């Protein structure tokens, strides 16, 4: 329409997304319900850690969806050998996942594919949540919603599980394993599949209990499993300070409703103590 | 949320006056097209009006025996996709009986209510072909619709403040001492108000809680209290004044509402089938 | 350069909402359906429910276009 189409930026399920003068464009069932998604959420949002819709438009039963420009993603980030991150850096990372996790929340929508390849980086970096093709509204009782939402590997156990309904416990796990994915440097939980999955979960935090967890059982797809004492976090993040693990302990709760929100996440000590976030202009660019 | 919607920013008018100009611009930018191509074929504005009108319960009609149940939240946001459509289109260059059937499939998938094609056009009372017709010129205007909205797909419905404000009495307001009285006749009024303009012109908190005090005042129960007390406008008498004129002003709407009349109907779809005959 | 938490600055142009962890406390909770164990499991509280149709009965009844 008025996009130049400069450059091939990637393929995907449902859409292919090209650079175009800068903009990011992501080109008998009609129009695409994942794209719907996309325009009909991201309209109603706007905040600086939440990607801006700039415009839509096409023609018959195809749209074009044009977004801010991103230069990379955490998973780059994370993958890349090169760049050392840094506490300040991971702070950062998180504070802006988290904000706009907040902002996301307060508006009564899950994001429901966090990782790190959905945590774009701008050149100014500034991180947004993207991907908004599987973000859906919450805390409406008559919606039924689906358990196999998330990558497995950033799936919390209450979905593995079969969790029908949820809340922001399903954002706030991922925010977890990306938070771990940080500090190793590779997938906290890499499981082949779902029992695979829960496996590695008990195996690495312990086989909750209903102490931990009091409704576990209820969930449709629970299954009993091997009761393992789990590696202590202090032994997993050797070089996390007790502020952090507290911050991965509350991310890492096994109960959901406990699970830490984005608000008291960013309220915790981690957030307020020394060093502080990096500033977006000095985090590391691959 | 409603208070930095699309809705709120973009799709609530200042005045009937001010949609009377956009449909009044939308049939003469129409006539404009037709006389620049090539008589008394053309509708006048109050004619488009009262087919928008018969035409918007034909689409509560085609939602409320749609199977599966179709949520009120998903008709709702249908009959918003159709009001909005008409204040920028004619009736005379879209249908309104292909548009109201675009509205209810397009607000099917943007309110999450998964159904398949086939299965939505197997809701219509028509032959296998022609609902397969019918399945093409949806299919044909989908992208239309979502143009004419400008993308603003969410729509907020008076139904969940409805809720809230259901809530908020049962918790706060014991001098009514079962708000679950007033549930039926506010919904009677929330159905009238949606016949009129209100949509485009009162927030949906201001809907809900006007079908309530509204169901409140047939009832005999004085609770302007409610309102002072409760929602804390006796601090601000000036936002309690604005307040209970734009409820006023909205029962004023649903008063004044003009049903359209079937003789006056059955004219006018002659005229409209007449104006889609030639184009 | 230390981060502090401000919470989010929107204003709703309507009457103030109680916070979640209140809605219990005030009584509210007693008006809106039970979460099953099942939906508590997953992390749905009634308090999610109630709390969202209170800011929706409250979003922007002040405003005027």
């Amino acid at each position: 329409k008025r996009y130049e189409k400069l450059d091939f930026l990637g393929e995907g399920q449902f859409a292919t997304v090209y650079k175009a003068r800068i903009v990011a464009i992501k080109k008998k069932d009609g129009i695409n319900r994942t794209a719907l998604r996309e325009i009909k959420l991201l309209q109603e949002l706007s905040h600086p850690n939440i990607i801006g819709l700039l415009d839509a438009f096409g023609h018959k039963s195809n749209i074009s969806l044009v977004f801010d420009f991103m230069e990379t993603d955490l998973e780059v980030i994370i993958k890349d050998n090169s760049l050392v991150l840094t506490p300040s850096h991971i702070k950062a990372y998180m504070l802006m996942t988290l904000q706009g996790l907040e902002y996301l929340h307060q508006h009564w929508i899950l994001h429901r594919d966090l990782k790190p390849n959905n945590l774009l980086l701008d050149e100014n970096g500034v991180l947004k949540l993207a991907d908004f093709g599987l973000a859906k509204s919450f805390g409406s009782p008559n919606r039924a919603y689906t358990h196999q939402v998330v990558t497995r590997w950033y799936r919390a156990p209450e979905l593995l599980f079969g969790a029908r309904m949820y809340g922001v416990g399903v954002d706030m796990w991922a925010v977890g394993c990306i938070l771990a994915e940080l500090l190793l440097r590779v997938p906290f939980l890499p499981g082949d599949s779902d029992l695979d999955q829960l496996t590695r979960i008990f195996e690495t935090l312990g086989t909750p209990t209903e102490e931990q967890w009091p409704d576990m059982c209820s969930l449709p797809d629970y299954v009993t499993f091997k009761s393992f004492p789990g590696i202590p976090l202090h032994h997993i993040f050797s070089a996390a300070g007790d502020d952090l693990l507290d911050l991965i302990q509350g991310l890492f709760l096994f109960n959901p409703c406990a699970r830490i929100t984005a608000t008291q996440a960013l309220k915790m000590k981690y957030f307020s103590n020394r060093p502080g976030p990096t500033p977006g202009c000095q985090l590391p660019r691959p | 949320m409603y208070h930095n919607s699309s809705q709120k920013r973009h799709w609530t008018f200042s005045s009937e006056e001010q949609l009377a100009r956009l449909r009044a611009d939308a049939n003469r930018k129409f006539r404009c097209k037709a006389v620049a191509n090539g008589d008394p074929v053309f509708l006048e504005p109050h004619e488009e009006m009262t087919l928008c009108k018969y035409y918007e319960k034909r689409l509560l009609e085609f939602c409320s025996v749609f199977k599966p149940a179709m949520p009120r939240s998903v008709v709702g946001t249908a009959c918003m996709y159709f009001k909005r459509f008409y204040l920028n289109n004619s009736v005379m260059e879209y249908h309104p009986r292909i548009i109201m059937l675009t509205c209810a499939f397009l607000a099917c998938k943007v309110d999450e209510f998964n159904v398949s094609s086939p299965q939505f056009v197997g809701n219509l009372r028509e032959s296998p072909l022609g609902q397969e017709k019918a399945l093409e010129q949806i299919l044909e205007y989908e992208l239309l619709l979502i143009q004419q909205l400008n993308f603003h797909l969410i729509v907020h419905n008076p139904y969940r403040p409805f809720e809230g404000f259901l809530i908020d009495l049962k918790t706060r307001y014991p001098i009514l001492e079962n708000p679950e009285i007033l549930r039926k006749t506010a919904d009677d009024f929330l159905n009238r108000i949606a016949l009129t303009d209100a949509y485009l012109l009162y927030t949906p908190s201001q809907i809900a809680l006007t079908a309530i005090l509204s169901s409140a005042s047939r009832a005999g129960i004085t609770m302007e209290s409610y309102l002072s007390e409760s929602l804390m406008l006796k601090e601000n008498r000036t936002c309690l004044s604005q307040l209970l004129d734009i409820m006023k002003s909205m029962r004023n709407l649903v008063k004044k509402y003009e049903p359209p009349r079937s003789e006056e109907v059955a004219v006018l779809k002659q005229k409209l089938e007449r104006c889609h005959s030639a184009e | 350069a230390l981060y502090e938490y401000q919470p989010l600055q929107i204003e709703t142009y309507g009457p103030h909402v109680p916070e979640l962890e209140m809605l219990g406390r005030l009584g509210y909770l007693n008006h809106v359906r039970a979460a099953s164990p099942q939906d508590l499991a997953g992390g749905y509280t009634s308090s999610l429910a109630c709390h969202r149709a209170l800011q929706d009965a409250f979003s922007g009844l002040f405003w005027q276009p």
